[PDB]
């Protein structure tokens, strides 16, 4: 779903669109603060690619079986290729055009800019416990790049959302550089009789998307692969 | 005069949805149509096959089929290679003239966006000077393949004169036929005060040349305004000739129609009855 | 900019006569580009099953189309032709002229 | 040729209410459609409703539109606002006769303000369980008519509220959190 590449490499995204449909499948590019625009479409009846107005003929290409496994390869990537890429096709009735799942592409000048998050669970405030009888467990994933991270709360190893609340959009740690690396916050509300119970396990689970086993790493630092980093805390009787 | 030409229409509304049509014409009358479903020449009339043999027609089908696919599909990259703005249209017409008897007088022209763009002059594609450099760029492309131009030259110089020769003879009965007109009178949009508009419709006549005039006895009323000659589903023509006169001087006016089918017995209708009233 | 606007002409094959079948023609000519979408109307509403001739262009590269249908007039019936081109801010309606 | 614009970007409205998202377009087509799509935060596009060139005001479920064809203005009104409807909404148009592509607007994010039964805003402080002398200041139980805010300097980071998951009979409060690298660490004065 999420891909990371360095400037000059290639990226082949896949189109998981519902079954087979009309012959033409269009590829759209969506960027933050900008209107989505089609880049090209693939003619299955001719197995050929047609571009849009002002695109160089070597940048994009499309191939494969259109039934849920249509591919789109980008070559000679630059920084401005980052964004969510959709694949779309019209209905049989041409009433609406279906859109598949998005694929986020992140392009950075240096792969060294990719870092895993630093998770830390914070115990509720005793003053907050007073006159509320509710506990606020705050999780914090920080120092990660890119900005996509899946966070969840697990109690006793059972994934629970009933009570959770999470940030909708990560926050840049230094909004001056492009390669910035962001942080994400998430709270959790628990009754006083439940947090005061010291036999409850609270595991804030954080899922990070980074490099893969096929990528090459050239740093003494541990390779920031797509991994899971989690932090935990236990209840206090007093 | 008499000219057989084949037209070609290529409409490109956007990056999808391209339209393509091919038709043959005896200068007002469509005689052939192209079926894109099976890549065959549809004959609208039994005599439209001319004196060409059945095998000779098959080679024409393959020629037009191969020419169309290579031409109509190679446009798509050119619109991207060049700076073509959708929508755009390419029109081509080519044929030969019936000068005096027939024969010499072939032609072939192409138009981009409804304006004269390039033309084929007996071995080569000459751009129109007013068409600019893009015509010259596409004349370079068209003049490259000598084999196609040799086929095109033979198509305009040999096949067209030999075809129209048999096409006219085989279609002699249909073309020489005479159909009498049918006429009636009505009231028009009624111009400013004190003036009436008299309309004289003439309908269903073949061939095309017709004579119609509002008359007052023998005196032709030169205020008669003759409109366009409009077609019909059949090979017949419609024409209405109008005349504007003052209200008090409407009577004694008559519409007179002359046509070759009438054999000199002209149709005369009189502005009398509920018209006056 | 170099797009042309259509010339619309409506006429009947035979004199109007209530109860007698006739043919209504609408001649749309001299337009560019091709996307034209002409409709024949009876008492305002559209008419289905309308035949039309194959597309063609005259010598000045402008297209012309003939749209015709079979109909039987009545006293209260009104007929018109509706044309909708890119060169039209709104559809242009030309009415059949009876007495 | 074709242009579609949406003036505003961020819109908020309380739950169980109605808000309207506007859309202006400039087209040269006599036959076209108007589409509204809902972009989920998970980067997914879902069709909502279609409006035709010569169609009456479209209507389906909690969706309705106000079609001012004379000025080329179509506004999507979402009635009976729920919490799941909070997303980013786009309007686009395509050719009716020859459907090729969509010309999209720049987007209009809508966030729904939840119910507030009994408010009691306050600010609290938490410490890291690993205890590296790390701490955070939490401001919760704020009402929907408050700010979300932002400080100065470069350090001391603040968030912009939150929304809940499935949240089957959850607490349903508003949480804003901030933290710096200790030193000052004035929780009672940071949010002010
Ligand atoms: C209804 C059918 C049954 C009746 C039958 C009954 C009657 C029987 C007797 C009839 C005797 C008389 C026959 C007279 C011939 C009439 C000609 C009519 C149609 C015709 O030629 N079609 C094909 C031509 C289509 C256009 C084509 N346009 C191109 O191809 C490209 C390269 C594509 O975009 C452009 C272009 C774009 C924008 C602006 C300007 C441009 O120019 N130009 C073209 O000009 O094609 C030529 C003529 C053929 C040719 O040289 N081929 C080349 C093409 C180039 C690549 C190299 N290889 C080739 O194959």
């Amino acid at each position: 779903k999420s891909v990371i590449r360095q400037t000059g490499s290639s990226a082949e995204i896949t189109c998981d669109l519902a079954e087979g449909s009309t012959g033409y499948i269009h590829w759209y590019l969506h960027q933050e603060g900008k209107a989505p625009q089609r880049l090209l479409y693939y003619d299955s009846y001719t197995s050929s690619v047609v571009l849009e107005s002002g695109i160089s003929p070597g940048k994009y290409d499309t191939y494969g079986s259109t039934r849920k496994n249509l591919r789109m390869i980008l070559r000679n990537l630059i920084e401005n290729d980052s964004g969510v890429y959709y694949c779309a096709t019209w209905d049989g009735d041409y009433y609406k055009k279906l859109f598949g799942s998005g694929t986020t592409l992140v392009v950075t000048e240096d792969l060294k800019n990719v870092f895993p998050p630093e998770v830390a669970v914070f115990e509720p405030s005793e003053a907050e416990i007073s006159h509320t009888q509710k506990a606020t467990l705050v999780c914090l994933a920080t120092g990660f790049y890119p900005d996509h991270v899946e966070l969840s709360w697990w109690v006793n190893g059972k994934e629970v959302h009933s009570g959770v609340c999470t940030d909708p959009q990560p926050l840049k740690e230094q909004p001056a550089l492009n390669d910035s690396r962001y942080a994400l916050s998430s709270r959790l509300r628990v009754s006083a009789t439940f947090w005061q119970n010291p036999r409850n396990h609270f595991r804030c689970q954080v899922q990070f998307y980074g490099l893969s086993e096929n990528d090459e790493w050239t740093q003494d630092r541990a390779k920031p692969v797509t991994q899971i980093v989690s932090a935990e805390a236990w209840g206090r009787a007093d | 005069p008499l000219s057989f030409h084949v037209i070609w229409i290529a409409s490109f509304y956007n990056h999808s949805w391209k339209q393509n049509l091919v038709s043959g014409w005896l200068s007002d009358l469509q005689t052939h149509t192209w079926d894109s479903n099976s890549s065959t020449i549809v004959f609208l009339w039994p005599w439209s096959r001319g004196n060409f043999s059945n095998e000779e027609w098959k080679e024409l089908e393959t020629l037009f089929r191969i020419r169309t696919i290579r031409s109509f599909e190679g446009i798509r990259r050119y619109a991207h290679e060049l700076q073509f703005e959708y929508p755009f249209e390419i029109q081509v017409t080519g044929g030969c003239e019936l000068h005096s008897g027939k024969v010499s007088g072939s032609f072939l022209q192409l138009a981009y966006q409804g304006s004269d763009f390039v033309s084929f002059q007996n071995n080569s594609w000459l751009p129109y000077p007013v068409a600019g450099n893009m015509a010259k760029h596409f004349c370079k492309v068209l003049n490259q393949n000598q084999h196609e131009n040799d086929i095109t030259h033979n198509l305009l110089s040999d096949t067209c004169p030999r075809f129209i020769l048999g096409l006219l003879d085989a279609g002699k009965a249909h073309l020489q036929r005479q159909v009498k007109p049918e006429a009636w009178l009505s009231h028009g949009p009624s111009p400013g005060p004190g003036h009436l508009q008299l309309v004289c419709h003439v309908s269903g006549f073949y061939p095309k040349p017709v004579w119609v005039m509002w008359m007052r006895g023998e005196q032709e009323q030169q205020g008669t305004q003759r409109g366009d000659i409009l077609p019909s589903a059949d090979g017949t023509w419609y024409l209405r000739a109008t005349l504007e006169v003052a209200a008090g001087e409407a009577a004694d006016l008559s519409c007179r129609v002359k046509h070759s089918s009438l054999e000199g017995q002209d149709i005369v209708l009189y502005w009398e009855g509920s018209l006056v009233p | 900019g170099i797009q042309r606007t259509p010339k619309i002409q409506v006429y009947s094959r035979h004199p109007a006569e209530n109860g007698k079948s006739n043919f209504l023609n609408c001649y749309v000519s001299g337009f560019h580009p091709s996307d034209i979408e002409v409709d024949l109307l009876k008492n305002g509403e559209r008419i289905e099953k309308v035949e039309h001739s194959d597309l063609s262009f005259s010598k000045d590269w402008s297209f012309y189309l003939l749209y015709y249908t079979e109909f039987t007039p009545t006293e209260k019936d009104e007929y018109a032709c509706r044309v909708n081109h890119v060169t039209l801010s709104q559809p242009k309606i030309v009415k059949w002229d009876r007495d | 040729a074709q242009k579609v614009t949406q003036a505003q970007s961020s819109v908020s409205m309380p739950v169980r209410k109605a808000v309207t998202l506007n859309c202006l377009y400039e087209t040269s087509w006599w036959s076209y459609y108007i589409f509204w799509y809902k972009q989920l935060p998970s980067k997914e596009m879902i069709f909502l409703i279609r409006q035709g060139s010569d169609e009456q005001n479209a209507k389906s479920g909690r969706y309705s539109v106000n079609f001012k064809k004379a000025a080329k203005s179509v506004a999507l009104t979402i009635s009976a606002l729920q919490l799941e409807d909070s997303a980013k909404y786009f309007c686009a148009l395509g050719e009716l006769r020859w459907p090729d592509k969509l010309i999209f607007g720049k987007g209009t994010r809508v966030t729904v303000e939840p119910n507030i039964q009994n408010p009691d805003p306050a600010v609290y402080q938490l410490r890291d369980s690993k205890s590296s002398d790390k701490s955070v200041c939490l401001f919760t139980d704020f009402d929907s008519q408050t700010n979300v805010s932002q400080s100065k300097d470069s350090d001391v980071y603040i968030t912009d509220k939150c929304v809940l998951d499935m949240r089957s009979m959850d607490f349903k409060s508003n949480s804003a959190v901030a933290w710096s690298n200790k030193s000052d660490f004035a929780c009672a004065n940071a949010f002010n």
